[PDB]
């Protein structure tokens, strides 16, 4: 039940998607850099709405405060800083359809993206037929290698168990003249089955702890502040015994420029991806003992 | 391709389009008549060229998987580096009762873009088993360096083109397998041998063929030679010192079991 | 087809140039050992038993050598 048909080549990766080509995710992450710091206010919050109306969200409420916008739509959270722009959303939500409008937005703010990654946590398996995962992935991979054709895609963790699947664009100016720093701190706790809301708590300018709650239940938490860097196991613990879920999954961003056991918790996998510039993202999937 | 046969254990490796899956059914009953137990069962490919003429259950990494999970039920599987560049696959199923002691060793190395200089080599208009020819090839090319005379090793030279060779040395093993077409340029290398450093292993492949990229895995067991070493903050031989002309792009590291870890590497050549 | 091998295509195409596929495929089998398991262990098959696995997938024998330790076995296409 096998031939060879003489095809074509897909001359770009859309060509492939649909020519050789319901959602089980549990959350979408997508974020931008740029290669200098962008002013709060140039940027505005009618810009950043309009363009994930692309993707089918409609702001609902916006704070402003030192440092960081904070745009909160129905199924998604986006922050704001001088440093990045960094989006989470639920699985209903088809954020890659907003991956080309923002970086439009960027351009016409002569705003130079020099790194981003599109990441998605899978409860499942893309391999599962019975769900539209794979497609929904191949769309997403269509629009961030169109948008970043030296953009990859990565996948942490086991495809048949709780993973991570993020696509990274680095396009860092690192010429030793350079004067692009890379001190990011990024700490991710996703709980699975915790025992609805979506929250940003700001203690420094720049700097956030985003949470989210929402449909199986699970809670999404985030941050980037450099104390957090010092005492991650201080935090994921005080997460746990507020939520207590069955099983966890933990990344941490080592940057270049600069979690072996928890309570209660077997490890099930870890893992980590360094990728030639230099910075690590570290992985640990946790069930409940 | 390979077959290495060995008291515990079965190691087949195949290229092209060879349904490699097809005899598990009959290494299983291999493995009754002798009355031992599968324990340990692991499938690996390096990314396909050419994905579209995989046959059987090759044809996509969801097939593997789908065929591997009616076998192994509980076997699991991985994807380690860019998925749209050079990466692995790895099935791992493994059912170990009782708990024991692992000391083996992994190496496996990828390389493309030969040397076209040494390409010429493995080239021959005829079929050649182990003989004065393939000797001439080895001195030619710099193989023999890579297997010294302490080594009983088999080779054939494919027509019209194609090197394969195999090596043993007490229970240590070593193959290597070349495609030399200029445009499809491909060489690999697999050994189990213990070392606490894999650099002088690596870089003596290296001189044969200096490839314009190259990617190395390591399989590190808990309880072996290089096991010990890595545990402990020594270097392994894959750290990018050792590779001056390469730049590494991509590294990833796994404990994709309990106490077993595994390193891969791709490396590219500067200009 | 899914979206991984999906990915992993496009990778291969972008490197296309008008061919044979050099990366391999191994599978690895241990077996554990207990009381009344043949002390030669896979050992104890003949050349015979390893011809028909072979044949399964369609390749045959050139070569063989061994030792006390480990069989091996040059297969062709
Ligand atoms: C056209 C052709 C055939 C061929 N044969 C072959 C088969 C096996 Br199994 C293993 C090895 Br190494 C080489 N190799 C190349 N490069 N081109």
């Amino acid at each position: 039940t096998r031939i060879n048909q003489q095809t074509e080549c897909p001359s770009s990766v859309h060509d492939l998607v649909s020519c050789w080509g319901t959602d089980s995710g549990l959350e979408k992450r997508f974020e931008l850099n740029f290669a200098q710091p962008v002013d709060i206010g140039t940027v505005t919050v009618k810009q950043l709405a309009s363009v994930m109306e692309r993707a089918g969200e409609s702001l609902r409420q916006n704070s402003a405060e030192l440092g960081i916008h904070t745009l909160k739509f129905d199924r998604s959270l986006l922050v704001f800083t001088a440093k990045q722009i960094v989006v989470r959303s639920s699985v209903s939500v088809m954020l890659h359809e907003a991956v080309h409008p923002m970086l439009e937005l960027m351009r016409s703010h002569n705003i130079i993206v020099d790194w981003a990654s599109f990441m998605r946590v899978n409860y499942g398996s893309p391999w599962d037929m019975t769900s539209e995962t794979s497609d929904i992935m191949a769309h997403e991979y269509a629009e961030l290698k169109s948008a970043f054709p030296t953009g990859h895609p990565y996948l942490a963790g086991p495809v048949d168990r709780d993973h991570c699947f993020y696509f990274v664009y680095d396009g860092i100016d690192r010429d030793p003249s350079s004067c692009r720093r890379e001190n990011d701190v990024q700490i991710n706790v996703y709980m699975y089955n915790v025992q609805e809301q979506q929250l940003l708590v700001s203690h420094c300018a720049g700097e956030y702890e985003t949470l989210r709650v929402s449909t199986h239940p699970f809670a999404s938490f985030e941050t980037n502040a450099v104390s957090a860097a010092s005492d991650i196991t201080k935090i994921v613990n005080g997460l746990l015994k507020k939520f207590y879920p069955e099983r966890v999954l933990l990344v941490l961003l080592q940057d270049r420029d600069a979690m072996d056991r928890l309570e209660g918790f077997t490890v099930v996998h870890r893992g980590a991806n360094h990728f030639g510039g230099g910075y690590v993202f570290h992985q640990a999937t946790y069930a409940r003992s | 391709x390979s077959l290495f046969v060995m008291k515990d254990r079965v190691i087949l490796i195949t290229c092209g389009t060879i349904t490699l899956l097809n005899c598990v059914p009959l290494i299983c009953e291999a493995v009754s008549t002798v009355c031992g137990e599968v324990e340990w069962v692991s499938f690996m490919h390096k990314n396909y060229s050419f994905p579209w003429e995989q046959k059987g259950p090759h044809l996509s990494m969801a097939e593997e998987f789908k065929t591997l999970r009616s076998h192994f039920p509980s076997g699991q599987p991985f994807i380690f580096g860019p998925i749209d560049s050079d990466h692995y696959f790895l099935y791992f199923h493994s059912d170990v009762v009782q708990p024991s002691c692992s000391d083996d060793a992994q190496l496996s190395m990828t390389m493309y873009g030969l040397d076209r200089n040494q390409t010429k080599h493995w080239y021959s208009d005829k079929m050649l088993p182990t003989g004065p020819e393939t000797a001439v090839i080895r001195e030619a090319t710099g193989l023999s360096e890579v297997v010294d005379d302490s080594w009983i090793l088999h080779d054939l030279q494919y027509e019209p083109c194609g090197y394969s060779i195999n090596a043993i040395r007490g229970s240590e093993y070593q193959t290597i397998h070349i495609t030399p077409e200029e445009h499809c340029s491909f060489a690999s290398y697999e050994t189990n041998t213990c070392a606490l450093n894999y650099s002088k292993c690596i870089c003596g492949v290296l001189r044969v063929f200096d490839p314009e990229r190259f990617s190395v895995i390591v399989f590190i067991d808990p309880d072996s030679a290089v096991g010990k070493s890595y545990h402990s903050g020594g270097t392994i031989g894959v750290e990018p010192e050792y590779y001056p002309n390469y730049e590494a792009h991509h590294r990833t590291v796994n404990e994709y079991t309990p106490g077993h870890w595994v390193l891969k590497v791709n490396y590219v050549k500067r200009a | 087809k899914d979206s991984l091998s999906l990915m992993a295509m496009w990778g291969s195409i972008a490197r296309f140039d008008p061919s044979f596929e050099g990366p391999e495929k191994r599978l690895e089998v241990i077996m554990r050992v207990v009381d009344g398991t043949h002390v030669s262990g896979l050992l104890a098959h003949d050349d015979d038993v390893w011809q028909k696995v072979i044949d399964a997938i369609c390749a045959h024998i050139v070569s063989r050598e061994f030792n006390e330790y480990i069989r091996s076995y040059v297969l062709s296409e």
